[PDB]
């Protein structure tokens, strides 16, 4: 089918990936095996596009190129193994030969900074801050197993000359240079804006992926939910990540509950989501990026799922704006996936309320829906005695609520 | 323990809320003076559809009597003399006193109010 035929076009390709199993998939290990040992970029979107086959061997690959200079390559392995662990149990039942490797790698990564306590909060390495508000031991290096190199920042040189010199200098114990190599880069990057953003969505992936499979603290879910509360509007990417990782620590429940503030109907949670149903609504208002919507309705649906986080959302009355959602929003393949996830978190809450549900007409509204999908779907196939999948699924879902 | 509820509040509790779709009523209104783009009939339909589901069946109550829907649509609406649909009227005297109505008619007389907060006031006290 169409897969086929996706997989002869492929089988020009690095144009093709841009745009955008068994012999590509090796192709592609290929080109990973190839690569970490006109070329990263392909690797990129190798990696880019990976991270939607496995959403509908390269474990090894994977790792090795998890411990590379440049952070963009390092952000793409990560995506790709938190599809992995979030969708399946592919890391999880692996044997020990890689299984322990990797989520060292990720624990290296993942590992704290000091928090608010000692200045390296999350929401503050967002912020630019002049670079004169933080820590003076941001750009200072401590490996001790002594190195203590300072002001990584004033050097200029390249950070894996830089760790290739630390490596010849010194006899660094054997099989754990990368966590030196993790500090080196880190204290590279909070030199400047980007790098620190780039590492503050690594840990955070890196958190994700190690909970879905000592990282974990007490100010952890507050850092992010100030990261999320943040307002410049330029870090969707990284309040996506945070939600992602909120999603995971879900799987303290109490304590993500307190701090969003899910049992008011004011909070900052109710409040952002509300603002992004009323964005996707709604023309005028700008829409929240499809990427930062979704991770805030897999949240919800996720915490639902836990009689805490159902009866937060119904204390905070999210289902009168899922409702709105439900009822208000088109047909683009988007809005039907959005719709989908509405009615999905509605059933989880409705699963332990009715009263909320009936009062705000919900099956009315879900009957009027299933009506104008179908009616859409008549204009394909009016007989009455393929569907778009997208379509099917808010079918399905909305079939098994009623 | 029964005389807590009104003579609404009673009604609700032996037959239960209805769900009024008021795109139904809508489609089955009649406007008499006013007209189905007049101001105060915009500010009619945003008051109606801001009243939550108890204000909504208080308000059928009110004018038409009972929180009964009808299967077939209010099309089917019935009055004293046969199949009467409801009905919005201006009541052209002072915009000082609340709507009224005629349930044998479906009649609602509402005063020209002069803006969104006092005609939902007034309507909500009648209620």
């Amino acid at each position: 089918a169409d897969c086929r035929a996706l997989i002869d076009k492929l089988k020009d390709e690095q144009l093709l990936l841009e745009l955008q199993w068994v012999d590509l998939l090796d192709r592609f290990d290929g080109i990973l095996a190839d690569a970490g040992q006109q070329l990263k970029m392909l690797l990129l979107a190798v990696l880019n596009f990976t991270a939607l086959l496995i959403e509908y061997s390269s474990i090894e690959h994977l790792t090795t190129l998890l411990a590379s200079s440049d952070m963009q390559v390092v952000l793409a392995v990560l995506n790709l193994l938190y599809v992995f662990s979030k969708r399946s149990n592919y890391i999880t039942r692996l044997g020990s030969d890689k299984r322990t490797p990797l989520l060292t790698r990720l624990q290296h990564l993942a590992e704290s900074w000091g928090g608010k306590e000692n200045g390296f909060g999350l929401a503050e390495c967002c912020r630019d801050l002049h670079m004169m508000k933080y820590p003076p031991s941001a750009t200072t290096l401590h490996f001790e197993f002594y190195i203590h190199i300072e002001q990584l920042d004033k050097i200029s040189e390249s950070p894996s000359e830089i760790m290739e010199s630390l490596t010849k200098m010194y006899s660094i114990p054997k099989d754990k240079q990368m966590l030196l190599f993790t500090h080196i880069r880190l204290a590279h990057g909070f030199s400047n804006h980007r790098k620190r953003l780039q590492a503050v969505q690594a840990r955070l992936h890196a958190i994700s992926i190690l909970v879905y499979s000592s990282i974990l603290y007490n100010g952890l879910i507050e850092e992010l939910v100030d990261v999320l509360q943040i307002t410049d509007k330029q870090l969707m990417e990284i309040k996506a990540a945070s939600l992602r990782t909120l999603t995971s620590i879900v799987h303290k429940l109490s304590s993500i509950i307190d701090c969003t503030g899910t049992a008011s109907y004011h909070g900052f949670l109710p409040v952002l989501v509300r603002n992004c149903i009323q964005a996707m609504i709604d023309p005028s208002m700008d829409p929240y990026p499809h990427q930062f919507a979704t991770a805030l309705f897999s949240f919800l649906y996720h915490l639902a799922s836990y009689d805490a986080g159902g009866e937060a959302l119904v204390s905070c009355g999210m289902m009168e704006a899922l409702l709105k959602v439900i009822k208000f929003l088109g047909d683009e393949q988007d809005q039907i996936t959005f719709v989908t996830r509405a009615v999905r978190v509605v059933d989880l809450i409705t699963n332990l309320d009715m009263a909320a549900f009936q009062s705000h007409s919900g099956l009315s509204i879900f009957i009027y829906r299933l009506e104008h999908e179908v009616d859409l779907c008549r204009k394909e196939c009016p007989f009455v005695i393929q569907c778009i999948p997208q379509r099917a699924a808010l079918l399905k879902s909305m079939l098994n609520f009623l | 323990l029964i005389s807590i509820f009104t003579e609404q509040e009673l009604e609700l509790l032996i037959s239960g809320l209805p769900t009024i779709d008021i795109d139904d009523l809508k489609s089955n209104t009649e406007y008499h003076k006013y007209q189905s783009n007049s101001i105060q009939i915009q500010w009619f339909w945003r008051a109606l559809r801001s009243f939550d589901q108890a204000d909504r069946a208080k308000f059928l109550q009110f004018v038409t009597g009972t929180s009964k829907v009808p299967l077939q649509g209010f099309a089917a609406l019935e009055g004293m003399n046969g199949i009467q649909k409801f009905q919005i009227h201006r009541d052209d005297r002072s915009t000082d006193r609340l709507p009224s109505a005629h349930t044998c008619f479906n009649q609602l007389d509402l005063p020209a109010y002069e803006s969104f907060e006092k005609l939902r006031h007034m309507l909500l006290l009648a209620i």
